[PDB]
């Protein structure tokens, strides 16, 4: 996390997995906690595979369209 | 012929961009609108457009003329 005296805030978040809510507490600030952490593990990973190697298709075809939509 | 090497072996980007910007033979008014907006890449394709367009002007009347000259 970076700190700047304009009141604006530069930092840097990276998301791990899923997870559900329980409860709201009036703030601020605001908190929550979670019961369980939601993760889905692949099963039967032929069709998996299929879809990835549609998926990587479609992308490929897909990131050279936006010539001026500044699209990397 | 100055710019016959000045242009040749350059890659610098706003460089580029501002170049042909004023080198554009257009009014005051059109090279404030082209200055209006700061995405460099709708600048740079209006200037791709701007020499398609003067490239395609130059193709007709090249051909008027060759035609015309056959014909008479």
């Amino acid at each position: 996390a970076m700190r700047l005296p304009d009141g604006t805030l530069q930092v840097m978040v990276e998301a791990r997995a899923r997870a559900q809510v329980t409860d709201y507490i009036p703030g601020p600030y605001l908190r929550a906690r979670g019961e369980v952490f939601s993760e889905i593990f692949p099963i039967d990973e032929a069709v998996v595979r299929v879809l990835v190697e549609e998926l990587k298709e479609a992308f490929e075809k897909y990131v050279a369209n936006h010539k001026s939509l500044r699209l990397d | 012929r100055y710019q016959l090497e000045a242009v040749k072996g350059t890659s610098d980007p706003a460089m580029l961009a501002d170049t042909i910007a004023y080198h554009a033979t257009w009014t005051v008014a059109e090279k404030q609108e082209i200055l209006e907006l700061t995405d460099l890449e709708a600048r740079l394709k209006k200037v791709l457009g701007l020499l398609s367009r003067d490239l395609e002007r130059f193709e007709l009347d090249k051909r008027v003329a060759q035609r015309v000259k056959e014909q008479m």
